[PDB]
RNA sequence: CCUGUCAAACUCCAAACUUACAGACGCCGUUUGACGCGGGGAUUCCGGUGCGCGGGGUA
RNA sequence: AGUGCAAGAGCAAAAGAUAGCUUGACAGUGUUCUUCCCAACGAGGAACGCUGACGCGAAAGCGUGGUCUAGCGAACCAAUU
RNA sequence: UUAGGCGGCCACAGCGGUGGGGUUGCCUCCCGUACCCAUCCCGAACACGGAAGAUAAGCCCACCAGCGUUCCGGGGAGUACUGGAGUGCGCGAGCCUCUGGGAAACCCGGUUCGCCGCCACC
């Protein structure tokens, strides 16, 4: 920029979207690496493995085709993060992966977060990841109970028509249910 | 002492002063002489060549300059003309004032490394050249022989 | 020399020019080489760990084996066989 | 392809340009040899550019020196058309050349020693002080120039 | 276009610059939510040579809590222009500081992605005048 | 803005060249056994000169 | 800028600052480089492992003292575990 | 790739600037705090929950060279410097010839306002 002499960053460092000095460690472990990134109304699972011209996906699973499923619910919340996790961590263990380290990006390692979820969720699916059980939420906040309870201080739906004005946490199990066994593309 | 003890340039370039203490300041009054206050805008510019390259201790340079300088008063005090010395005595030398035992010297003078070929001196004129005249007194004190070269002035 | 550390006489070869300043990318501190492979040894100035002795800066040894992470790298000090503690972040693959 | 004389001495030339001169098979001054003119080859006669005679001799030329100059990889043999057709690939002496020339075969290939050891020049050379282009008689050659050297060290 | 280009009240913090306390009570009650404390950096004559040291305290209002103040800080000041920032803010009277920027501004402080705001998304010094001033008061 | 100069312990630049490894040619080695390995015996550790590059020094 | 101290070098979602927690400034035993280019030579030094036990971290991982190159000592004898 | 996620090289990608784009795949800003979690004070941030609104930021797309950068042409320059050679020149400093290499500044004109990989996706 002002010289000959002047640094510039990364691009991705420019960017702001990756922070190398973890990515490093995370490389280290020689495993593929579990991608779980979050957006406003959707949430990203990837398996990553290092590749001569970049990194390479083996294995990913997006809240949006989580419908394809039988999904008829929001898709940036807690179920829906730990389902995107199985979902991923299925597809992973058809690809022939078996193992992989938790890279959550610049998000914060906050407890019974949604990248947690999303942990939890490739593990049940069958995935290997090297974590810590009391660091995630209690099985009911992924299913989604804190959220029915919420809806329950009800006076108006929670949700703008979608479905349901209680809402479903069951909705949640009857859709796990369905991703451990047969189906398409799993 | 003798100009014979520094007019070569076969030691290292020893400037940094940043390591160097205790150097003499120059004797060397002005660079810039003349009407200063204008700009090259004369007909006529000579320079002084010089023709070998050497080390000029700013002892000479002094001398070289003012007996040129001195001299362009011939147009006078204030008269119409700018005469510049661009070189400056950068390089330290020293003198070994025990024998050949811990014989790095120790600072006693300054000197300008010239080229054979650098102009050391550039004068301006108009077609008055008493400055050719300046010069011929000027390479009389400095230890290489030099060359009086004219550029603008095809006025013959 | 004045005296004789390791770094003696480096700031050349230890040192960046101002563009390549700062932090390395970690694709080559990854890099995984194998028993035979021929690789050159150089260090990165921004890398501190996985160094080698600086005389050995240009040579082009032979990866014989690992030891945790780093490599160990023959290579031939003059007339002398020597074997060099080195990590991929100081290696590149010849051709 | 390219004749190579050596013309000076070995007494305080480096040894790294002795050492040259010896894998293009000279041990001795006068002896000449022939190099194909290939970036190798033409790497090494640049470093021996200032001890040596070098061009590209006319197939005449050749052919004198081969037939006075030419040696089996072993023994007196005079290689003449005779030897040259009983032994080698080709018919006659003006065959072999031919073959040097063009670079098709060499003269060990052909069971011959690598090196003409020439006879010191009739009349003399034109010194081993400057080059060519000086009035010497070092470095590159034309090929009436070399014709020249080659011709009066037959 | 608009709407998500019209001004607004990002915090407005309040603090006493003191030279080593007590004052806090008076921000907490003044505001409405907890001071803090105001540690000094370097060594000075002041009898001000202690680092880490308590020496004022600050308070940060958002939202409500902002308004609800400015709606009786603002008609204790009378001041205006020159006072004003580059970027649209300004400090008057105990200090108390108005920061003002557009809708899209959690691009500069949030964590991934982040960006710093175009100068042509920035708020100007008259823009802002304009704001507040139409907001119970009078510029200059 | 314009204008005048520098660097053994400055460098946005930057050779020639030196150098690691590899291939190719050359040369060399496979009865003259190279490369290398093991062992016996030394001498030697006042050097000097030319040339290039030096550092010190008026020299 | 800072990073204890020379000089040169490394470092910015840090190797710096702040906060908190911790005692890996741990025991054992090695590989390699250095000390001593090439090329033999001790002490010392470092890089990199393994075994054991731990600290922190969600975790990959980091911690074989202080970002790197100075801060050191044979036999005998004494005290000590 | 009608807007995404992870990267490689790490300025050809920087700095600055103009134009365009969203009932939806989308990304965002945005709305909002019962919860997990959170601010030495502030749901600002972090975290969670969500769509009333918006394309003004960002982002994506198309483009501009004024600065910084990369590479190229012509000029500087076969100049400076330099490996090898010389009973060539010079009081000398030093220069010259033959041979093998060969620059920097600067000017003028082009180039450069990223390239590429994997995955996902009207
Ligand atoms: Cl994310
Ligand atoms: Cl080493
Ligand atoms: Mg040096
Ligand atoms: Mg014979
Ligand atoms: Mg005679
Ligand atoms: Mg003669
Ligand atoms: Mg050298
Ligand atoms: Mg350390
Ligand atoms: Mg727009
Ligand atoms: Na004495
Ligand atoms: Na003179
Ligand atoms: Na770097
Ligand atoms: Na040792
Ligand atoms: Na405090
Ligand atoms: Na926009």
């Amino acid at each position: 920029a002002t010289g000959p002499r002047y640094k510039v960053p990364m691009r991705r460092r420019r960017e702001a979207r990756t922070d190398y000095h973890q990515r490093l460690r995370l490389l280290k472990s020689g495993k593929p690496r579990l991608v779980a990134r979050k957006s406003n109304k959707h949430v990203r699972a990837q398996l990553v493995t290092l590749g001569p011209n970049g990194d390479d996906t083996l294995a990913s699973a997006h809240s949006s085709d989580l419908a394809e499923y039988g999904w008829e619910a929001p898709t940036g919340n807690m179920p829906s993060a730990y389902l995107t996790g199985l979902l991923a961590g299925l597809r992973a263990q058809e690809a022939g992966v078996e193992e992989a380290v938790l890279d959550i990006g610049l998000n914060s390692p906050t407890p019974g977060s949604k990248v947690f979820a999303i942990q939890e969720g490739a593990i049940d699916a069958g995935l290997d990841i090297p974590h810590n059980d009391d660091v995630l939420a209690d099985w009911q906040r992924t299913r989604g109970a804190h959220i029915a309870e919420y809806d329950e201080q009800l006076e108006e739906p929670l949700y703008s028509g979608d479905f349901d004005a209680a809402d479903l946490p069951e909705h949640f199990d009857e859709l796990r249910e369905t991703l451990l066994d047969g189906d398409i593309e799993l | 002492k003798p100009g014979a003890m520094y007019r070569n340039s076969s030691k290292p370039a020893y400037t940094r002063r940043e390591y160097i203490s205790g150097i003499p300041g120059k004797k060397i009054a002005q660079f810039d002489m003349g009407n200063n206050g204008a700009g090259p805008t004369y007909p006529a510019q000579v320079e002084l060549v010089v023709e070998k390259p050497v080390q000029i201790r700013h002892n000479a340079l002094e001398a070289a300059r003012v007996a040129a300088n001195r001299y362009v008063q011939n147009s006078g005090a204030a008269a119409n003309y700018k005469f510049r010395i661009r070189k400056f005595p950068f390089h330290v030398i020293r003198e070994n004032k025990d024998g050949m035992r811990a014989p790095f010297g120790k600072p006693v003078g300054t000197a300008a490394r010239v080229h054979g070929a650098n102009h050391i001196f550039i004068a301006w004129v108009n077609p008055d050249p008493n400055v050719e005249e300046a010069w011929r007194r000027a390479k009389m004190k400095v230890t290489p022989t030099i060359n009086i070269d004219s550029s603008p002035a095809g006025n013959a | 020399p004045s005296s004789n550390g390791p770094l003696e006489g480096t700031r050349g070869k230890l040192k960046n020019k101002p563009r390549d300043r700062g932090t390395s990318p970690p694709q080559r501190a990854v890099e995984e080489f194998d028993d035979g492979e021929k690789v050159h040894l150089k260090i990165d100035p921004s890398v501190p760990n996985g160094r080698f002795h600086p005389r050995f800066d240009g040579q082009t040894g032979t990866v014989e084996g690992k030891q945790g992470d780093a490599y160990k790298v023959d290579i031939v000090d003059g007339g002398k066989e020597k074997t060099i503690i080195v990590t991929a972040a100081h290696l590149r693959r010849q051709e | 392809m390219h004749a190579l004389v050596q013309l000076r001495g070995e007494v305080n030339m480096h040894t790294d340009i002795q050492d040259t001169l010896e894998m293009l098979n000279i041990h001795h001054v006068n002896h000449c040899t022939l190099v194909p003119e290939t970036d190798a080859y033409r790497g090494m006669v640049a470093k021996v550019n200032d001890f040596v005679a070098f061009g590209e001799p006319s197939q005449e030329t050749l052919e004198t020196v081969l037939a006075t100059r030419a040696e089996p990889l072993e023994g007196d043999a005079d290689v003449d058309d005779e030897w040259v057709a009983e032994h080698t690939d080709y018919d006659d002496i003006s065959g072999l050349a031919f073959a040097l020339l063009s670079e098709e075969t060499t003269l060990r290939e052909q069971g011959l020693s690598p090196t003409l050891r020439l006879h010191p020049p009739r009349g003399g050379h034109d010194g081993v002080k400057h080059p060519v282009k000086e009035g010497g008689q070092l470095g590159k050659h034309d090929t009436e120039g070399i014709d020249d050297l080659l011709e009066a060290m037959r | 276009f608009h709407e998500m280009r019209e001004p607004r009240i990002e915090k407005v913090v309040v603090h006493m610059g003191i030279g080593h306390a007590n004052a806090e009570d008076i921000l907490g009650e003044i505001t409405g939510q907890m001071p803090v404390r105001t540690k000094a950096k370097r060594t000075v004559g002041e009898f001000d040579i202690r680092e880490g040291d308590p020496i004022g305290a600050k308070v940060t209002l958002r939202d409500e809590m902002a308004e609800e103040f400015l709606q009786t800080a603002l008609p204790l000041a009378e001041l205006a222009t020159s006072q004003f920032d580059d970027t649209g803010n300004f400090s008057f009277g105990l200090d108390v500081t108005v920061n003002l920027v557009r809708p899209g501004y959690r691009v500069a402080k949030r964590d991934k992605a982040s960006r710093s705001i175009p100068t042509k998304h920035r708020l100007n010094p008259a823009d802002a005048v304009a704001f507040i001033e139409s907001t119970y008061d009078v510029e200059v």
